[PDB]
């Protein structure tokens, strides 16, 4: 009737927190872990975890689990820190073809400036 | 909703001080008398200032599953960007 859900100790750049939607309609909101009462035969409760990053983190794994029971939720976390911008590969216009195209900006070769790398 | 930074020179940069930047890939979006960091702001900030929706970087937490027992699903992987909380269900049944 006690199903409390727990996680391995996590780096300090990881916070994770708990929503409990026991039985009855009671609902437990942001919480150190997961944590219910009753829990009928065949009826499922659900825990919803939310996990925030501090920083751009090393990609790691972590478990979750049920106390008293052997299950395993398995959780790979990854960086989601990088911007897929357009590059310039199928123009050779763009920088006046003398620099970088990075996310909107150019990054003229030696010797050529200007925000277009149009200049000296 | 709110993205506080400080002369950033790109779009890593811009990502990195908060969950509420974003960043302006469009061409010549930078006038005479700004920084490249004018391209950093809050989605509505930018559009605001004509950068189209699909020239607005934002790249976003987000959870995929797969899949028993008394859990599920068995496997979780989560994209995490800095600050912004990433979630997924967890159901517990015997
Ligand atoms: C985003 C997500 O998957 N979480 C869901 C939430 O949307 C839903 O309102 C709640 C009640 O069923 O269960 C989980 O918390
Ligand atoms: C894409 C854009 O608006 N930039 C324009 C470019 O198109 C044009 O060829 C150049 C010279 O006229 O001036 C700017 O670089």
């Amino acid at each position: 009737s006690r199903v409390f859900l727990d996680h391995n100790a996590l780096p300090d750049t990881l916070k994770v927190t708990y929503d409990s939607f026991c039985s009855n309609g009671v609902t437990h909101r942001n919480q150190p872990r997961g944590d219910c009462d009753g829990v009928q035969i065949n009826v499922p409760i659900t825990f919803q975890v939310k996990v925030t990053a501090t920083e751009c983190i090393q990609e790691q794994s972590f478990v979750i689990r049920a106390l008293g029971f052997t299950d395993i939720v398995t959780v790979q976390v990854l960086p989601q820190c990088e911007c897929r911008c357009r590059d310039q590969s199928r123009d050779r216009s763009l920088c006046h073809g003398k620099g970088f195209l990075e996310c909107g900006i150019c990054r003229c070769d030696t010797g050529y400036i200007g925000k277009n790398c149009e200049h000296h | 909703q709110e993205c506080t930074k400080f002369k950033v020179s790109s779009c890593r940069e811009c990502i990195e001080s908060g969950p509420g930047c974003t960043w302006c890939q469009k061409l010549n979006f930078t006038g005479p008398g700004d920084p490249d960091s004018i391209r950093c702001d809050t989605r509505p900030q930018l559009l605001m200032r004509g950068c189209a929706a699909d020239d607005i970087m934002d790249p976003t937490s987000l959870a995929e599953t797969q899949e028993q027992k008394q859990l599920s699903p068995q496997k979780v992987t989560l994209y995490l960007r800095p600050g912004q909380a990433a979630a997924f269900n967890v159901t517990f049944r015997r």
